[PDB]
């Protein structure tokens, strides 16, 4: 008997416990409402023909007037939003910024640091495990579409089993040809290209007839409560910055693509739900990256 | 939560001195220190919300009887408000002031062969907040400055890259030292934030944010004490002076 | 009565009358003990021992 | 030998073949150690090295 | 008066340090030297093996 | 004191390493593996 | 295989991590701007018959009036910014500054601590290592200019391989007789006297004939972001000085003949991308340290 696990759900690092209270997530609600109108004044500016509107924005985020001598950073708050994505992605990164420059930097403009306004779909594919008879051989390749080709070689059908977790909420199969699969203790159906499944249903068992390979795609949709501003688009964004930038670097930590298998990952681990919470406020600190540095480049 | 709310090194260790052991030490049979435990948190889940308990919560732990649970007691009071229990400790010992365990010889209480490493791993430093570490190195000075290891104070500081960063400057002999410093050393105080009655996830965090709503209800209580409206009602020996001098600096 | 965190305070002679007694156990009966803080009670009490 | 053979062993098949496979190494181990006095060098010798004047911390 | 010989030593630095007193769960407390007459479990242990030779 | 039995570590249950009253100290011959197995050796020797 | 390397490249301490803040680098050019200044009036007074503007510079500077029979030694500031050298050699060196101090003396002039807005050229050569097959010598002499001399006493030619890092941006090989030089896996060009080669380029191959020793001198440039205020001159004066007055003395920490040398080896440490920002403050300060010690020798 082989085991075959997805690649991305391996040893999840244990995310930081620091930044994690009303005061601090306030402050990356500020930075991501300010980072915004960073990018913003710009648009402003190209249509008055001046610098007025740029110099009003840089100036309630970095606390100083922008200058032609030096390159524009962001002052203290682009500081503080570096060193805080650095903690939250180890336990390992030290905490640095002190509260009270949190404190004073949470009350540059009026929000609500609740991250449970809202909720995102995030489409990692998690199979923990997928259990083959010996002579059939088993490949999982992939996270937002999982690829999963099984041979077998033996005299007869195989039956293989399919473990997708208990958080995701829905999962689509689809074969290159159509197959049987069905719950334990059930009977099984006639051979079909889509199968519809929801994991916490249990186990599924597959049908593998010996002959030509059988793959089957796998897409997955996942529900996390996050709050009203997130964006997807620029949490991905900021989540390739901030690895290039070299925040993430640090030791025994894993690395991953993108955003949405960080957030599986996690998830999937024991006692994973404390992480969840941690993560969402690192997805709302990247967006709020994303639009400072591409307004302000380094 | 008074002591939380000092944010100055000579408030800190002015408190110290007028406050005795027995404030450190909790007569609540608490529950043991390391556990992984499952809490109810309804406000955001229906599911049991798993966390670990550990000594610098707000609430009393049991403790060990050896030297070793005194000072972790001492400093878990410190930085989270609450101490554990150990009974049965003495009169002498716990009528002596905090400053006066942690500085003085003449308490009878040997310290010596204490580990800063280890203490610092059991009270789990790396949880601890950027306030929260500083406070907790006060204490090691104080206390490598009584047994004669500021050598090996400054090597432990060495090992630690974050720690010797935030490291507070100040002589344990000198008063000269203590007023300069201006470290920000406060863990509740007046918000300038949005402050909800709203509850958190983790159990520090929930805690943490327990004293720091309590502190707004003191501060406007009667039990508070407005320097600017009734300082000619304190009493001379403890109104605030400029020439404050701890004894013995 | 509105207000809770604003306080009520007193100024006495330093040889009291009947005047600041009576003033003093006016205050502590009818004011509320939240208004009165814990040094003016004290100051109050010196007042009436005196 | 058993402890290593039958940590994930799943059948009696493979536990056999875990035993007999750590042994073929290791019997093939102690031909080399035979060898090594049989030539004319002399073999390295197994150290620890730990600091003159070591510090607590 | 005790006997002073005028010869020439090298300095010496304990494990302990300055306080005099090693730090509990450190390399330089599993290196240090302990009592073996005092102790009972290693002067019995020493007069087996000594006995067996 | 009122007890007859003296334990070598104070009523502080804290006895410094490297010192006489440490030194002197009992052994868990059964619950450490070292000890144990050295015990093992010598009476199977003899 | 025999491994040559260089011998400054060897094992780089690490520095200390204290007064790399914006404050503290405020201070290190306020005091060089000071110790200019102290330059300058002392220049003034010489050259004039009046004492007038030394003493208002050295009040400023020492926060005291000179005196005729007391040396003038600096004051606190002297003694914060000795101190302060001190401390970013090694991590092992304490603290002892307070901030209060360090902020105080940040006042005195207007100068923004930017330490990113120049660029600067150091001269010194990497070579990592030297990979040289059996019956060849290879020898390393030399930082600033590296000569390595190697013999083939082998039956054919032999290939040498030369990893110069990637850090620095070109090397210029020079050989006293021509001599065959390629990338990894390429064809190998025709003999010539002189390359230029790009150390990102990857690990290069040097065929080695079996006639005559061949001598090759390496000279490479490297660039590091420095504040516009920096002069390589002042700073090399004031590195060798800070050594010779024993604020470099410190257990467990390496000397280095030069500060290019002394800013290249931490550079091409595991974290020297950390590193090289700390080794640019105590550049401005060494600068500061050499004008203040010529303007008031003890």
């Amino acid at each position: 008997a082989n085991r075959a696990t997805s690649a991305f759900l391996d040893n999840p690092h244990p995310v930081g416990v620091n930044y994690v209270d009303e005061g601090s997530r306030q402050f990356v609600a500020v930075a991501e409402l300010l980072a915004s109108k960073l990018i913003d004044s710009s648009r402003e500016s190209d249509e008055s023909n001046s610098d007025v509107p740029f110099v009003q924005a840089y100036s309630k985020f970095a606390d100083d007037n922008p200058r032609h001598l030096r390159v524009k950073t962001g002052g203290k708050m682009a500081n503080a939003l570096t060193n805080v994505i650095r903690s939250y992605y180890s336990i390992n990164a030290p905490a640095i910024v002190p509260q009270v420059e949190i404190d004073r930097l949470a009350s540059k403009a009026t929000v609500s640091g609740d991250m449970y306004n809202s909720y995102a779909i995030f489409n990692s594919v998690p199979i923990v495990e997928v259990l083959s008879p010996a002579r059939t051989t088993v490949s999982i390749v992939g996270s937002d579409r999982a690829d999963v080709t099984m041979l077998n070689t033996g005299a007869g059908a195989a039956n293989i089993t399919f473990n997708f977790g208990q958080i995701a909420e829905t999962v689509i199969l689809k074969g290159s040809v159509p197959f049987q699969l069905a719950r334990l203790n059930q009977p099984m159906p006639a051979a079909r290209f889509t199968y519809k499944l929801r994991p916490l249903d249990g186990p599924f068992i597959v049908v593998l007839p010996v002959g030509n390979p059988l793959v089957i795609s796998a897409t997955a949709a996942t529900r996390i409560q996050v709050p009203l501003a997130f964006n997807k688009a620029l949490v991905e964004s900021g989540f390739q910055t901030a690895m290039n930038d070299g925040l993430f670097d640090i030791q025994n930590v894993n690395y991953y693509s993108s955003f949405d298998e960080f957030i599986i990952s996690q998830y999937h681990a024991q006692d994973g739900i404390n992480r969840v919470s941690t993560c969402v406020i690192l997805g709302l600190a990247l967006q709020a990256y994303d639009q400072m540095r591409r307004a302000l480049p380094v | 939560m008074d002591v939380l709310s000092k944010g100055s090194l000579k408030e800190l260790l002015a408190h110290l001195e007028k406050t005795p052991l027995e404030e450190a030490i909790s007569y609540r049979i608490g529950t043991v220190p390391y556990q992984n435990v499952l809490i109810s948190r309804n406000e955001y889940y229906n599911q049991l919300y798993p966390d670990t308990t550990s000594l610098i919560d707000g609430v009393s732990r049991e403790g060990q009887r050896n030297v070793n649970g005194l000072i972790m007691s001492i400093i878990s009071y410190v930085v989270s408000g609450s101490g554990h229990y150990i009974p049965n400790i003495g009169f002498m010992l716990l009528r002596r002031s905090i400053l006066d365990i942690l500085t003085k010889h003449d308490t009878g209480l040997v310290t010596n062969n204490l580990n800063y490493g280890i203490i610092a791993r059991n009270l789990t430093v790396s949880k601890m907040n950027c306030e929260q570490r500083k406070r907790m190195l006060i204490c090691f000075k104080l206390l490598a400055y009584k047994d004669g290891n500021q050598n090996d104070y400054e090597i432990y500081l060495n090992q630690n890259i974050p720690l010797k960063q935030i490291a507070p400057n100040f002589i344990p002999g000198d008063m000269r030292t203590v007023i300069h410093n201006q470290d920000q050393l406060a863990i509740v105080g007046i918000p300038a934030y949005r402050l909800t009655q709203s509850t958190e996830l983790s159990i520090r965090d929930d805690n943490a944010k327990s004293y720091k709503l309590g502190y707004v209800d003191w501060y406007n209580s009667n039990s508070f004490l407005r320097e600017r409206s009734e300082f000619n009602l304190i009493r001379l020996k403890d109104r605030d002076t400029k020439y404050g001098k701890l004894n013995g600096w | 009565c509105m207000f809770k965190q604003f306080r009520i305070g007193m100024t006495y002679a330093l040889d009291p009358n009947i005047m600041d007694v009576a003033a003093a156990t006016c205050m502590l009966l009818f004011r509320p003990a939240q208004s009165i803080s814990d040094e003016q009670y004290r100051y109050c009490l010196q007042t009436m021992a005196v | 030998v058993i402890k290593p053979a039958a940590v994930v062993a799943g059948t009696s098949t493979e536990l056999i073949g875990n035993l007999q496979a750590i042994y073929s190494r290791l019997r093939s181990h102690s031909d080399i150690g035979f060898k090594k006095a049989t030539v004319g060098d002399v073999i390295p010798n197994s150290y620890m090295i730990k600091p003159v004047n070591s510090t607590e911390y | 008066q005790a006997y002073s010989s005028g010869l020439s030593q090298n300095s010496i630095i304990s494990l302990t340090g300055n306080d005099r007193t090693v730090a509990d769960g450190t390399f330089n407390s599993m290196i240090m030297p302990r009592a073996v007459i005092a102790n009972e479990r290693e002067h019995f242990m020493k007069t087996r093996i000594d006995k067996i030779e």
